RNA sequence: UAAUUGCGAUAACGAACGAGACCUUAACCUGCUAAAUAGCCCGUAUUGCUUUGGCAGUACGCUGGCUUCUUAGAGGGACUAUCGGCUCAAGCCGAUGGAAGUUUGAGGCAAUAACAGGUCUGUGAUGCCCUUAGAUGUUCUGGGCCGCACGCGCGCUACACUGACACAGCCAGCGAGUACUCCCUUGGCCGGAAGGUCCGGGUAAUCUUGUUAAACUGUGUCGUGCUGGGGAUAGAGCAUUGCAAUUAUUGCUCUUCAACGAGGAAUCCCUAGUAAGCGCAAGUCAUCAGCUUGCGUUGAUUACGUCCCUGCCCUUUGUACACACC
């Protein structure tokens, strides 16, 4: 709880720093234009951000 | 006609088409009239490289300058897949040597190289389940000029395989053993081999 | 392991000024196998031969060079 | 009757005849180094040439004189080759901007080429391209 | 024995348990009168001219 | 020196200087082999139906 | 290449200059 | 006063009616208009992985949206662009450039 | 007097401008005989030695060409010359010297004419190529 | 001519040319043979064997003095001699019996190099299961 | 017929899914619309040779016109069109024209029924069970996931002369890029290289960027030698990213120079811009791409057939099978 000890170590990069903005999943995150969703929600939610499959 | 764009080489064979711009094709004949309809030299061409779509689907390749075939050979392994130009380069440096070699019209080497490589006879395997039978069939002509061309050129391309004899004057042997009928050539040895063992399986 | 000699001595001078006139073609290979030389040597022979005017040149590619008689 | 310049002149031809006739002039200032360096990461030996920087000076004034501007970055990529990298596929990898530097510096102190300040690089001059057009003249002239 | 050519008339249909050979319906242009079948391996079609060695076996299916 | 889950003692010497010292402190342990097992080569893994 | 009486009263800089790549970064 | 207006959205519909009704009435008031300016489409791909557990056969999605630019240069004081603009319907977005 | 054409191979096209006066054929400047690869430049002549020499002889034809690969844009340079003589003898000569002009390049080869429609095949999943596939074991 | 000599402590042929005639004497690579006849002031079309014995004496003193000669600092396989704090370049003997000595230093410090080397395996991080790959089955039983 | 695709026969008639149809993309338009964030022509100024007309010539408010090239919208275009055959039909073959005549090429979507297929380690999606202050919650240091006798799978580099190396020539496309902090980076300067530094551009058809990619072509060196092929293992030094580089992150310089000379029994992928060779961008990302997803360059041999092997679809037939021939 000692705020020089309790998360002390910092976080600017890694996998740990970014995390998915809806279920806060770190593996398989897409951030390719700043969606910062993982993949498995991004296929959920394809069609209300504006993506659709053509080919 | 300030400006000559054609250069002096060029301009000096106006007349007619010459293949690498030195040799002609009207004193090249064939002594098997059953490949002379599969064998294209009707039609002059100036350079071996033509981007024919000639897969179109079937029997388009016949009407393929022979000129033509023998360059695509070349190209076959796997580090020259996709060189067609350095192919140009040996076929064209071939044929100059069969000319100082033999003094003839390269081309008509060329020709009889081809008809005198393909087999004439052929033996399929059949039989059931490993019960391996042949049985000796004739050979199309349109086979026998794939068979001469690939013949040919996998005995150039294997004889120059570590070997201080280039492929450009390697090529040009076979090609004048196999006209002249020698059975130094490899071509020769194995259509020979492949004649013989459908002859024994008739 | 055919040693291909790398200082054209007598013997070999003599024979190769005595019998490239009669080859029809001249080429790297060509003197390699009737000579037993290296092939920097054979192509050297080759330039010493066209500047005496003995062969002609018929292929000046870098690559690969055709040497023939001049009669 | 012409009248010719770089445009109709074989490239090998013109580049031998202009690095010819900087070595026979002399007045090009050359690096001590020249005889140390391999010209880049991605080459393996040495040039195998005691004359190759006035070959390099000679290829990279025609590039100039053909192109808008050029700097030593531009350069780098032109004259970058594919790296042996062992075991692993082979990378583009740019060319010892040492080298190209101070090519373009020994071309701008002969007045062949010189600095543009609105543009960045470096751009052929009035002289340079005059002294190429000479070049070119005798190339057709030794042919 | 001589060898001899043939015109070929008809192409009968593909035979063999795999497909590869074909069997064509022959004649001679030495005798007119004189038709045969025989196998073929390779792209064959009409009017072409074989080359046959110890023209004497008929055709079997494989 | 902790090395995983123990510390090892080490005594510095004027010939360890430019190293780390993990580098006196092996966290892993040589590899003694022992006996293959039953899934280590294909010809193995068949397990008998009586 | 410093003798090791120096070398254990030699200056932070001193002993940067002469000290692998790797220590001078750290 | 020269104006650039740019028009950015997703629906071709939608946004070569609004160019086209846009430009449409500039003529009806009688200004100079240069254009319509149909700029290079922008397509956006993001490759996914449809298995959640990445077991079974490897199948991949292919997302694309595609962003549609145009460009309109008008002849006009402010004044009259305030008044020119505005009726644009939704999924559009209008930039003005002062020049 | 002066027409444009152009001709395509894979990415790779050459807008070409025909003009009246003196005989001469530049490729991007250069002159046509010292554009391409030497082995290759073979092709480029050949639409001039297919026609007649004297038939350039009053034309003035200036190529741009760029897009593709170096084999590519030499067929779109001798594509694009082939198109630019038989436009200019069609808008200013009459079309029955055009017609025999134009069969004189067809039945040689319909490619100095037309384009070759053939593009490069997208890549597919589960392979390195369009359609080669990755290896597979099953033990 | 001269189809053997000696140089050093290595055969050298003759026959082949300096610069990779020069490779065989072991320290001595393609490039660093290269920038050594350049310095000698010897012509590089001429073999190895055809050499004077003056310029033979040129190029094995040249080796062993690299810095005197204008040789850039770059170049020494040792740039900084641990035990001295001297650039040198090593030539054949000296290199085997100077590896012994880096491993003996490492050895006699315990440290992780030279225990990974004393026991046989990779020393560069490698991965050393599916392909150390030393000996044979070793089957189950 | 690719097709339960149709022609037809007909105790069936009339329908619904799937296929097709449909959507995306590639190839055509010198027809329309209109472009200073794309070009061309014209003219102005200027450069070099010729000076006798020609050069990527060079120069955004240097510019009057136009849209062939480029961009992108509406449209047109192919429907087997015409011709010669077979046939009652469905259709099939060849040739001509045409950009395109395998459904024009390639994809997306994709039926009923089911698997005890995978995922509880994507989810604040969850039932039950377990644990819940010495925690199986959470956080911090270090280590480990990389550890090495051995077997297997996907790949990279190679065994060279159709080659390696050195110079010279020198052509793409798909895309990404800066806010509470630096993302893509130009140009100038220093250095052998990796890099360092300074002024700046770009929130993007504007700048990086024509991403001058590599393969490739030309002229030379080498030479049939496990050799200038091959770059495995290893030693030394120098920088970069990171708070931290040791079990080398990675990069560069020198040196060390292993097997490997085309590969057994077996086995994989593939029919035209395809296989194969070659590289580039994106994802991962502070750094690391031998991986994947796409893109382009060079560009073939051989069928265009069959049910012989391995499987699939329909009908007839046999069955002691139904957990269905495992
Ligand atoms: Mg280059
Ligand atoms: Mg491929
Ligand atoms: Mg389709
Ligand atoms: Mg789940
Ligand atoms: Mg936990
Ligand atoms: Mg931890
Ligand atoms: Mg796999
Ligand atoms: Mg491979
Ligand atoms: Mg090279
Ligand atoms: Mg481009
Ligand atoms: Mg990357
Ligand atoms: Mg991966
Ligand atoms: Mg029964
Ligand atoms: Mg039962």
């Amino acid at each position: 709880s000692h705020e020089s000890v309790w998360n002390s170590r910092p976080r600017t990069y890694g996998k740990g720093s970014r995390s998915c903005r809806v279920c806060t999943h770190s593996a398989g995150l897409i951030r390719k234009y700043g969606l910062n969703i993982c993949r498995q929600c991004f296929r959920e939610k394809a069609n209300d951000i504006g993506f659709t499959k053509h080919r | 006609s300030q400006y000559e764009v054609l250069p002096k080489e060029v301009l000096a064979e106006v007349g007619s088409v010459k293949l690498f711009n030195r040799w002609s094709y009207e004193d090249v004949e064939i002594r098997d009239i059953s490949l002379t309809d599969y064998i294209q030299i009707r039609s002059p061409v100036y350079l071996p490289h033509s981007a024919g779509r000639y897969a179109a689907k079937r029997f388009r390749k016949a009407n393929c300058p022979i000129i033509e075939r023998l360059t695509n050979s070349l190209m076959m392994h796997g580090r020259n897949n996709g060189k067609k130009l350095m192919a140009v380069r040996i076929v064209a440096h071939a044929f100059e040597i069969i000319h100082l070699m033999t003094d003839q019209n390269p081309i008509q080497i060329a020709v009889d190289a081809i008809v005198n490589c393909g087999p004439r006879e052929d033996s399929t395997r059949i039989g059931s389940a490993g019960t391996v039978r042949r049985q000796a069939v004739d050979v199309s002509p349109l086979r026998r000029v794939n068979q001469a061309i690939a013949l040919l050129t996998t005995g150039a391309r294997e004889a120059s395989f570590r070997n201080v004899k280039s492929i450009a004057e390697c090529l040009a042997e076979e090609l004048i053993n196999a006209a002249k009928g020698s059975s130094n050539s490899y071509a020769i040895k194995k259509k020979d081999e492949l004649e013989r063992v459908a002859k024994s399986n008739r | 392991k055919a040693q291909h000699a790398v200082i054209l001595d007598k013997s070999t001078s003599d024979k190769l000024y005595k019998d490239v006139q009669s080859y029809r073609l001249v080429t790297v290979a060509t003197l390699v196998d009737r000579l037993k030389i290296n092939g920097s040597l054979a192509r050297r022979c080759l330039k010493d031969l066209e500047e005496k005017g003995q062969i002609k040149q018929v292929v000046g590619h870098s690559k690969m060079k055709i040497y023939t008689r001049a009669i | 009757p012409g009248g010719v310049t770089v445009r109709d002149v074989e490239p090998h031809k013109f580049v031998n005849a202009y690095a010819a006739f900087l070595k026979r002039q002399g007045k090009l200032p050359v690096p001590g180094w020249v005889d140390t360096v391999k010209t880049g990461p991605a080459k393996e030996m040495p040039p195998q040439d005691i004359d190759w920087f006035y070959v390099r000076a000679a290829s990279v004034a025609r590039h100039v004189y053909l192109r808008k501007t050029v700097g030593v970055g531009r350069l780098r990529r032109v004259h970058g080759t594919a790296k042996n990298r062992g075991s692993r596929p082979s990378h583009h990898v740019e060319a010892s901007g040492s080298v190209d530097r101070k090519v373009l510096q020994a071309l701008e102190k002969i007045g062949v080429l010189e600095h543009d300040e609105e543009k960045g690089g470096r751009r052929i001059t009035q002289q340079g391209q005059r002294d190429l057009d000479r070049i070119a003249q005798t190339v057709i002239e030794a042919d | 024995a001589p060898v001899k050519l043939v015109k070929v008339t008809r192409v009968l249909g593909r035979t063999g348990s795999r497909g590869g050979v074909t069997q064509v319906r022959v004649e001679f242009m030495d005798d007119q009168t004189r038709s045969i079948i025989r196998n073929v391996k390779g792209p064959v079609r009409e009017d072409d001219i074989l080359v046959l060695l110890e023209s004497e076996r008929e055709a079997r299916r494989l | 020196i902790y090395s995983g889950k123990e510390f090892n003692q080490v005594e510095i010497k004027p010939e360890m200087v430019g190293h780390y010292l993990a580098e006196f402190s092996i966290s892993y342990k040589p590899v003694k082999h022992g006996r293959p097992g039953i899934g280590a080569t294909h010809s193995s893994r068949f397990i008998p139906l009586k | 290449g410093i003798d090791l009486d120096a070398l254990l009263d030699l200056g932070s800089d001193e002993l940067r200059d002469v000290v692998h790549a790797r220590a001078r970064r750290r | 006063h020269r104006v650039r207006i740019t028009l950015t959205s997703r629906k071709v519909q939608a946004l070569e009616k609004v160019c086209s009704e846009l430009v449409e009435r500039a003529k009806t008031k009688d200004l100079r208009v240069k254009g319509p300016v149909r700029l290079p489409t922008k397509i956006l791909k993001i490759t996914t992985r449809k298995s959640p557990c990445g077991e079974g056969s490897k199948t991949w999605d292919l997302f694309e949206m595609r962003i549609h630019k145009r460009l309109i240069d008008l002849t006009a004081p402010t004044e009259i662009v305030k008044q020119i603009i505005v009726n644009i319907e939704a999924g559009v977005e209008v930039e003005v450039t002062i020049a | 007097q002066a027409v444009q054409v152009f001709g395509k191979k894979k990415n790779a096209t050459a807008v070409a401008r025909c003009v009246q006066g003196k005989g001469l054929i530049k490729v991007n400047g250069v002159p046509l005989k010292l554009y391409a690869p030497e082995i290759l430049r073979a092709k480029l002549y050949e639409p001039i030695l297919l026609l007649g020499t004297d038939k350039f002889a009053e034309v003035d034809i200036r190529l741009k060409v760029s897009g593709g690969g170096h084999v590519s844009q030499v067929y779109a340079v001798r594509q694009a010359i082939a198109k630019a003589i038989v436009a200019y003898y069609a808008k200013y000569v009459d079309e029955h010297s055009k017609n025999t002009l134009k069969t004189a390049l067809i039945q040689f080869d319909r490619t100095l004419l037309v384009a070759d429609p053939r593009r490069c095949e997208p890549k597919k999943f589960g392979g390195k190529g369009a359609r080669s596939r990755f290896q597979k074991s099953y033990r | 001519f001269n189809h053997i000599l000696r140089l050093l402590n290595t055969n050298v042929d003759g026959k082949q040319k300096v610069v990779y005639s020069l490779t065989k004497i072991k320290g001595v690579g393609r490039r660093y043979s290269n920038l050594v006849c350049k310095k000698a002031d010897v012509d590089l079309s001429k073999r190895a064997g055809e050499l004077t014995s003056e310029e033979l004496e040129r190029i094995v003193t040249i080796m062993q003095n690299p810095t005197a000669y204008k040789i850039p600092a770059w170049f020494l396989n040792r740039q900084r001699d641990i035990v001295d704090g001297k650039d040198s370049q090593i030539l054949a003997n000296g290199v085997d019996s100077k590896l012994r000595d880096d491993l003996e230093r490492l050895k006699k410090i315990r440290a992780h190099r030279g225990l990974r080397h004393y026991w046989g395996l990779r020393v560069r991080g490698q991965h050393t299961k599916t392909t150390g790959r030393r000996g044979r089955t070793v089957g189950v039983s």
